[PDB]
């Protein structure tokens, strides 16, 4: 498919300025960092779950074979 | 105006940009080079054998 | 009808500093073309390298 | 024609695939994939080629031209660095290449995905003959043990191996063979991602919203080049600092001996890439069982396409099953883990455990959370 | 039980990302290897011309290979015969084969040393602990005949008795050869010997990452350029009613 | 002649979790060769120390040497 | 107990295919069925939600959503399609009945 048989589309108007007529990275603050954390809380509790979820099973895990492998004081007390 | 000064004599012509990517890079890699090694042996005083030399070469 | 229609306000919004009204575009975009072209200049450069 | 771009029978193949090509224009940063594992295969192939031009495939000369190459060789230390780490970025990156349509629907586009699995499948096998060449511990016991297991095919099966390879065991015979075999699939690689994205080009590229992009489509190149070229650097930052700062961060020690016929090394595990499989082999104890979970474990991704049931294609509108899909790579990311562990209680368990529910999140709950999420929107 | 004491981790004054090897201490290394090592352990791929310009000069490196004489081709009447070593030859092996070494160390194997630093989960770290580091075996633990209790081995039975005391040898530089020292020295060489590059890649990683650091950026602001256009765009619709 | 090594070494002896660990150490040392039929190592017992004297000699062990 | 309602609400807001601007019926993923659908679809209509389709895309392409009050709410949300996607797929059914 090319540029000229996508859609039917009516009644758009567009309007845009240069590169060279306005600013590449504007806005850092007055719209910029907010939106980051407007997404970091949005997924982080969708995202974060499973991932700390298996944390807590890969800590669990190794630290239950590390200590399956030292004696317990009592296997002999005789 | 540099910049000004920079378009005008530099980025106008598609002719003068890449002669001036050429001279900026040969002028860039003498410089840059130069300086990192500077910083790199200067972060490793004594240690290397551009340093210990002497010492068996007489000194 | 479209004589009923404006161009919206990038103004402050978007254009750099060097673009308001009353002032022409023109003496000061020669600088602005200067400062892209320049960032782009050095990359070709830094990449040659 | 006046364009003189668009009217050369081999220029229009290029000013319609990296210009002039409509894309559309919220294309998401997860597309930049492709990008990276096309640009990651040139490296490969170069670095390789580069590479053979020193290696000697011997029992007796290997392991040792290996090393000659990265003693002797100028910048041979470099480049062999670049080829083996870069073996990782292409798996990285095909595996978030992976994700992105798994997670955007991008299944949807049957064959241009299908082909994708044979990419998949080769890439791998190219990487498994491959790293058989330096013939090191791993390089051996990795090879006699992982070829071993076509045993279990019954019947057919002890006369495959025995013939894949050289006659009797991973010898001579058979590091030739793998050698050849490793030049000649990366090429068979770049001939396929070409039917790849020749199937592609037939839809236009989906895109993070899943609807329509008709509406308004971006010249590739003014726009997309650029981009993935930002991609380009801002991953091959990691690549080299890793490559060049921790060469052998993830590559195993054991392979820096000659390899040795008399000594098994303890822990004989494949490439990390391949590690979530291997896990989900040694799953279920019936050996034979185990070759298939294993082979189903990728042959899986052929049936996704035929497992949705959302009405919509992407599941940026699906939070419930966008955590299934998050609780999913966790999954996946847990199967590596159990594989680098040795076989024993605290994993053996948590082993089979996410290997199962690898399987249901994939066959049972995605399709099922997919309609009962269909119903939740009066559907 | 598979129980193992596992190395603790030295600032080794190569350790740094941009920081290289102290090739004084190599040169110290390459000694206690050749005056004590070099008795049971083979270096196969080095070669006393690596030596040369990195902890050894030409000439003093070219002497350093005459002290030892190897054999080599047929005559002209077809024999092997000895000769003065010179500055291509690879350092000596000890043993004429693996089983004649075997035989010679009390069935165990002495290594080749050419990788050894990467050969082992450690490197250093590990080499070091392990050469200053023998101890009487701990109660209900008994070692057998020829082989000596080391914690830091696996099994904590090596072949390979204690090789480094005080001493032993004597850095011409002039250092005090205390076997802590001493075996600082041998692990830093083993370094050397198992990934010459070192320094070289080091610096070369340096001059990367301040590439990265340019070249990212400036794409960057370009990528942001070119796209504004977009990111600025403003749609409007204006059906006729 | 004296190796730094033991010098930095019998300082570290002496912190606590290696006093702590000599202790712990010493009493299974004792106990194991007491008896005459025990399957008990002190293996365990003695790494805890190493692994803890060590540690501490390595934060400083490279400070004296050349 | 607890409303197929309350819950629909629920799933509603909680996709979120609205902080852009769109209805439902923009979302549905468009296979057969729904290509037939749409080009019965009046003018108005059509008109209507190619520009919502577009401007969602653009905010999508910005990593921008609409501000809270231009929110569809639930309530308000306009099944355009659902009327006609369904005789679509009934007139199907019949055919693929008949030629059996
Ligand atoms: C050291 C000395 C080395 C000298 C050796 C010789 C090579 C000399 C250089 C020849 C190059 C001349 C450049 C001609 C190109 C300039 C150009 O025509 O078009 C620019 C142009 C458009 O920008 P505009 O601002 O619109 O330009 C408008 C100009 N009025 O396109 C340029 O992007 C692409 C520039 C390169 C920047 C992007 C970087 C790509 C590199 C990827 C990172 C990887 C590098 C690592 C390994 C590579 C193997
Ligand atoms: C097998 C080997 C597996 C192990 C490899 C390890 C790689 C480790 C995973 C790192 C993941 C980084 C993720 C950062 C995510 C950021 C984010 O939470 O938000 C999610 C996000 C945004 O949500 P939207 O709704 O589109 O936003 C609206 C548009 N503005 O998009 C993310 O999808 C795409 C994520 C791709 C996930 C990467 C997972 C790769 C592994 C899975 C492959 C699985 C297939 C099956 C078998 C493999 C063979
Ligand atoms: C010289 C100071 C010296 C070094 C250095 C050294 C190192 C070394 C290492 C790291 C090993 C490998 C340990 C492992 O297998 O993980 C090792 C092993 C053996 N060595 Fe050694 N060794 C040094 C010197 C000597 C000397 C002088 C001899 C011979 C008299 C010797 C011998 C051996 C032997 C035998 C082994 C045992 C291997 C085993 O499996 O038991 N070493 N050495
Ligand atoms: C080495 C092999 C591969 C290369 C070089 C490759 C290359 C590409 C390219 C150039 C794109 C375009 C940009 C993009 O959408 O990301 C693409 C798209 C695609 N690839 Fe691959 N691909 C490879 C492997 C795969 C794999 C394994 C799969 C399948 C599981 C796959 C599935 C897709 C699909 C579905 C699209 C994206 C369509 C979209 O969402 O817009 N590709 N691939
Ligand atoms: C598809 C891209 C490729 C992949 C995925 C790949 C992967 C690998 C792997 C995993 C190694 C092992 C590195 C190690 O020893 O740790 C390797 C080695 C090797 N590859 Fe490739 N390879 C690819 C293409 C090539 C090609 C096409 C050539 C050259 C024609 C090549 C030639 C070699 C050689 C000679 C080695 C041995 C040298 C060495 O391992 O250092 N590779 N490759
Ligand atoms: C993509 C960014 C690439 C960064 C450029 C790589 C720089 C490699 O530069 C290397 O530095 C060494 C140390 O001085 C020199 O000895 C080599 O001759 C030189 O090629």
């Amino acid at each position: 498919r090319q540029f000229g048989h996508l859609t039917r589309v009516r009644h758009l108007i567009t309007y845009s300025l240069s590169p060279f007529e306005q600013r590449p990275f504007p806005h850092y603050f007055s719209k910029g960092v907010p939106n980051v954390w407007r997404r970091l809380r949005a997924c982080i509790l969708r995202v974060a779950p499973p991932f700390l979820a298996f944390y807590l099973l890969y800590t669990w895990g190794t630290q239950e074979f590390e200590k399956s492998k030292r004696k317990n004081p009592a296997a002999y007390v005789n | 105006t540099l910049t000004a000064r920079l378009y005008s004599l530099l980025f106008r012509r598609t002719s003068t940009f890449a002669l001036t990517i050429v001279v900026g890079a040969l002028l860039f890699e003498r410089a840059f080079d130069q300086g990192a090694d500077a910083i790199y042996e200067h972060i490793n005083e004594g240690k290397l054998w551009k340093h210990i030399k002497h010492k068996y070469e007489n000194k | 009808s479209h004589t009923d229609i404006k161009v919206p306000n990038f103004s402050d919004y978007r254009r750099p500093p060097d673009d308001y009204s009353t002032k022409s575009s023109r003496e000061s975009d020669p600088s602005r073309k200067g400062f892209s072209y320049l960032v782009t200049a050095v990359t070709t450069l830094g990449v040659a390298y | 024609a006046p364009n003189i771009r668009k009217s050369h029978p081999l220029l229009k193949m290029i000013n319609n695939s990296l210009i002039d090509l409509p894309a559309p224009s919220n294309i998401s940063a997860w597309w930049n994939f492709g990008s990276l594992l096309a640009v990651c295969l040139m490296t490969q192939i170069l670095t390789g080629l580069l590479l053979a031009m020193h290696y000697t495939a011997d029992t007796s000369l290997a392991f040792s031209s290996v090393a000659h190459t990265c003693r002797n060789v100028q910048y041979g230390w470099l480049i062999r660095n670049l080829h083996a780490n870069g073996a990782s970025f292409f798996f990285i990156c095909i595996f978030l290449h992976i994700g992105r349509g798994l997670y955007y629907g991008s299944y949807l586009y049957k064959e241009t995905w299908n082909t994708g699995v044979i990419l998949l499948l080769t890439l791998m096998a190219t990487a498994f003959v491959g790293y058989v060449l330096p013939w090191g511990q791993m390089s051996f016991w990795g090879a006699t043990v992982i070829t071993n297991l076509f045993s279990a095919i019954p019947y057919i099966g002890h006369t495959l191996v025995e013939w894949a390879w050289g006659g009797f065991s991973v010898d001579n015979p058979t590091l030739t063979r793998f050698f050849a075999l490793h030049f000649l699939l990366p090429f068979a690689i770049a001939g396929i991602t070409i039917i790849h994205l020749t199937f592609l080009h037939e839809s236009g590229s989906n895109n993070p919203l899943g609807i329509s992009s008709d509406s308004d489509k971006i010249p590739f190149h003014p726009y997309y080049s650029f981009k993935d070229i930002l991609g380009l650097t801002l991953m091959l930052t990691p690549f080299l600092t890793l490559a060049l700062f921790s060469p052998n961060l993830l590559g195993d020690p054991e392979n820096f001996t000659p390899a040795n016929p008399l000594v098994t090394p303890p822990h004989i595990k494949p490439e990390w890439y391949f590690l979530f499989a291997y896990a989900i082999l040694r799953s279920i104890p019936n050996k034979l069982g185990g070759v298939l979970a294993l082979a189903a474990s990728v042959l899986i991704l052929f049936l996704i396409p035929f497992l949705h049931k959302s009405k919509q294609r992407t599941m940026t509108f699906r939070p419930l099953s966008q955590t299934l899909f998050w609780l999913l790579v966790a999954n996946l990311l847990i199967l590596t883990w159990i594989g680098s562990q040795p076989v024993e209680h605290p994993f053996i368990i948590i082993g089979q455990m996410a290997s199962l529910s690898y399987f249901t999140i994939l066959l049972i709950l995605f399709p099922t959370i997919g309609t009962l999420e269909n119903k939740m929107l009066n559907y | 039980s598979d129980l193992e004491l596992h190395p603790p981790s030295y600032p080794w004054s190569h350790r740094g990302p941009l920081s290289s090897l102290d090739h004084t201490s190599i040169r110290r290394g390459f000694q206690v290897y050749k005056q004590v090592c070099s008795s049971c352990h083979s270096m196969d791929y080095v070669a006393y011309r690596h030596l040369v310009g990195v902890c050894y000069t030409e000439d003093e490196a070219k002497a350093l290979a005459e002290e030892v004489e190897v054999q080599d081709g047929p005559n002209e009447d077809g024999e092997m015969f000895m000769r003065p070593g010179k500055l291509s030859d690879y350092f000596p092996k000890p043993y004429p084969n693996p089983e004649a070494a075997r035989a010679a160390n009390n069935g165990a194997l002495p290594p080749d040393l050419s990788y050894i630093v990467r050969a082992r989960h450690g490197g250093e770290d590990y080499v070091f602990s392990l050469l200053t580091g023998y101890c009487e075996p701990p109660t209900g633990v008994s070692v057998r005949e020829g082989l000596y209790f080391n914690p830091y081995f696996p099994g904590q039975a090596i072949g390979m008795a204690p090789p480094i005391y005080n001493d032993v040898l004597e850095f011409d530089d002039g250092t005090p050869a205390t076997m802590s020292q001493v075996a600082k020295d041998v692990c830093t060489f083993l370094r050397w010997a198992a990934e010459p590059e070192h320094d070289h890649r080091k610096r070369m990683g340096l001059k990367m990452l301040l590439m990265m650091g340019l070249l990212v950026p400036l794409v960057y602001y370009m990528k942001r350029h070119k796209w504004s256009v977009l990111k600025s765009r403003k749609l409007a619709y204006r059906p006729p009613k | 002649l004296v190796d730094p090594l033991t010098t930095v070494r019998e300082q570290c002896e002496q912190l606590e979790k290696c006093v702590k660990a000599r202790e712990r150490l010493e009493l299974c040392d004792e106990r194991v060769s007491s008896r005459s039929q025990t399957e008990e190592d002190c293996t365990e017992e003695l790494f805890d120390f190493l692994h803890a004297r060590d540690h501490c000699v390595a934060h400083k062990l490279f400070n004296s040497l050349k | 107990s607890r409303w197929l309602e309350g819950i629909r609400k629920w799933y509603y807001n909680a996709a979120g295919f609205n902080k852009y601007g769109l209805m439902r019926d923009d979302t549905i993923y468009e296979n057969d069925d729904v290509k037939e659908a749409i080009r019965r679809l009046p003018e108005n209509l059509y008109d209507d939600r190619m520009f919502r389709i577009k401007r969602a895309l653009d905010l999508n392409m910005r990593q921008q959503i609409l501000p809270k009050e231009q929110w569809t709410k639930y309530e308000e949300d306009v099944p355009y399609l659902e009327p006609y996607l369904k005789e679509v797929i009934r007139e199907r059914k019949e055919r693929e009945e008949w030629d059996k």
